[PDB]
RNA sequence: GCCCGGAUAGCUCAGUCGGUAGAGCAGGGGAUUGAAAAUCCCCGUGUCCUUGGUUCGAUUCCGAGUCCGGGCACCA
RNA sequence: GCUUGAGUCUCGUAGAGGGGGGUAGAAUUCCAGGUGUAGCGGUGAAAUGCGUAGAGAUCUGGAGGAAUACCGGUGGCGAAGGCGGCCCCCUGGACGAAGACUGACGCUCAGGUGCGAAAGCGUGGGGAGCAAACAGGAUUAGAUACCCUGGUAGUCCACGCCGUAAACGAUGUCGACUUGGAGGUUGUGCCCUUGAGGCGUGGCUUCCGGAGCUAACGCGUUAAGUCGACCGCCUGGGGAGUACGGCCGCAAGGUUAAAACUCAAAUGAAUUGACGGGGGCCCGCACAAGCGGUGGAGCAUGUGGUUUAAUUCGAUGCAACG
């Protein structure tokens, strides 16, 4: 409510040691089964070397790159009915909220299993394909695209 | 209510003119009018005025 | 293709609604604007920023002459006394002088009794 | 007695070149409510008025009957 | 006889006091024409409505009616009701000051006469805006409403009628007394009048408040305090300001004004609290931020049903149902 501290200090991935990677796996972790996380996505994360062949590290932040919004929604209950006032979005929640749609939209992939269904989708992300890629402008067809109320 | 300066630039001196008329004798009007709803209000708001 | 080179901007800002036509200086419409007729409709509009993209949209039909400057008639409260002019101001327009146009009666009409929720 | 129309869900009604028919309401089961309503979700057990016929097959098409409804029964 | 009550005269002062006639400027609506083009208008949204037969917007000219921004005020005038632009004409009252004059000619006042907001009525005018009725659109369970688009009487004028209002200060008129404080408005005397100004002395008027008064709230030199003169009025609530009769009215209806029967109260102020789709300030995973669920599915469990010879009794809003 009224409370005010800091943020939770997460632990870097198990290899790279990165914050960004960090909740990167626990968003996409399940079950407090977090060992299945790494072992689903620290594979499919390098399995990108037969997707290109490199040095595969910057490719997910790049692939982040189209699916980073910077507008949303949110209704205020002001004026008898119900605002929508559409406002921009911090970095912290930028980065985290766009790995829930490379996730969140990955496992409806429907493709090989869960440890590939998502390393497809983040070639798709750069490449912009996949609901991933779409939510950014489904959400940016209502902020910046309705700043009337903005 | 009259504007004009030379230099272009979108200073304002425009809420100036707002201190005379403006959105108030405006609104003033808007709806219905007053009768004695006014005499009586405008004899209580200065009670009002006192403290 | 008349080349009107300046001509004074009328804004009708209104309540549920607010337009701007750029007509000349004897008062000829050369190219009006209009919320209603800005995409967002219902209500949307009123708002401000709403106004600006109308008036604004001017710049594309009044275009046609070469208006180098122009001065702005404000008439009627509303969300578009302010909005417009900014957003001719950087359309490119020039400016000669700000006014406001409102119907200030001396207490002739009376007024619509209405409102009573 | 005469001519014209109606008869379809519990009510009031809509409907079909002939093969398995619906709406508003009421009814029922969920919901939400402190509880009722109002509102939200899901729900038709109709021998399509009777009796003859055409037909492979009739709520539908043909004849008749009851009932209701409208009109009429006048010169004398 | 007298002059201080009351009145007359003189000379000034302020005023939206009244009746008549003019006249000005802003805005609305409408008519005509120019420019220009697909929206306008409206609401919480919407829709009716108006738009390509060209609206809205914009500009020019014209017609007409109503009301007079600013000044405008805790202001002023009036018996009350009420009375706001500027000008003229006819007219009433209030107040001050040197004074001069009359000489108790005064106060109140049942009945009586007259004046009376608005709505309404009659005849004849007028009619822009607004707007009962009425008609559409919307809202809603319904919505004969609030809201929206229209709109008739009416609102305006003359002349006549109706006489009511929370016609309220809910406080009759006239007079004499009784601590104070701050202010407003208007007259007059005076002060290096050297000033915006400072000191008095009258009229009217706001706010606070002492004694006292008051059931309390509160009133408090403009009294609801202390007294005197005259008048109106009240006698529990409902029934009822109704019926009947009279009077008045064109009609609405007004005025005067019961009973039967019925209840044990009706009522006034103030106190405590509860509540408010009242206000201010707060806290709680209350919300907002997220993580995972329930609602669907199969199975478990309980409950209401339904059933049963019995389905033993209890638990039932959060506080009932592993």
């Amino acid at each position: 409510r009224r409370r005010v501290i800091g943020q939770r200090k997460i632990l870097p991935d198990p290899k790279f040691g990165s914050e960004l990677l960090a909740k990167f796996v626990n968003i996409l972790m399940v079950d407090g089964k977090k060992s299945t996380a790494e072992s689903i996505v620290y594979s499919a994360l390098e399995t990108l070397a037969q997707r290109s062949g490199k040095s595969e590290l910057e490719a997910f932040e790049v692939a982040l790159e189209n699916v980073r919004p910077t507008v949303e929604v949110k209704s205020r209950r002001v004026g008898g009915s119900t605002y929508q006032v559409p406002v921009e979005v911090r970095p912290v929640r930028r980065n985290a909220l766009a790995m829930r749609w490379i996730v969140e939209a990955a496992r409806k992939r429907g493709d090989k299993s869960m440890a590939l269904r998502l390393a497809n989708e983040l070639s798709d992300a750069a490449e912009n394909k996949g609901t991933a890629v779409k939510k950014r402008e489904d959400v940016h067809r209502m902020a910046e695209a309705n700043k009337a109320f903005a | 209510i009259k504007v004009r300066e030379n230099e272009p630039f979108d200073v304002a001196l425009r809420r100036f003119k707002r201190s005379c008329e403006k959105a108030g004798v405006l609104a003033e009007v808007r709806r219905r009018e007053f009768y004695e709803k006014p005499t009586t209000e405008r004899k209580r708001a200065k009670a009002s005025a006192v403290k | 293709r008349k080349q009107v080179s300046d001509g004074v901007a009328h804004i009708h800002a209104s309540f549920n609604n607010t337009i701007v036509t750029i007509t000349d200086r004897q008062g000829n419409a050369l190219g009006w604007a209009t919320a209603g007729g800005s995409g967002f409709r219902g209500s949307r509009k009123s708002t401000p920023f709403a106004a600006q993209v109308a008036a604004e949209r001017c710049a594309d039909a009044v275009k046609e002459y070469g208006i180098k400057n122009l001065e702005v008639m404000v008439k009627g409260p509303g969300p578009g006394r302010e909005s417009t002019i900014r957003a001719l101001n950087a359309a490119g327009f020039r400016i000669t002088n700000i006014t406001d146009v409102t119907p200030i009666p001396h207490n002739g009409c009376r007024p619509p009794k209405k409102r009573r929720v």
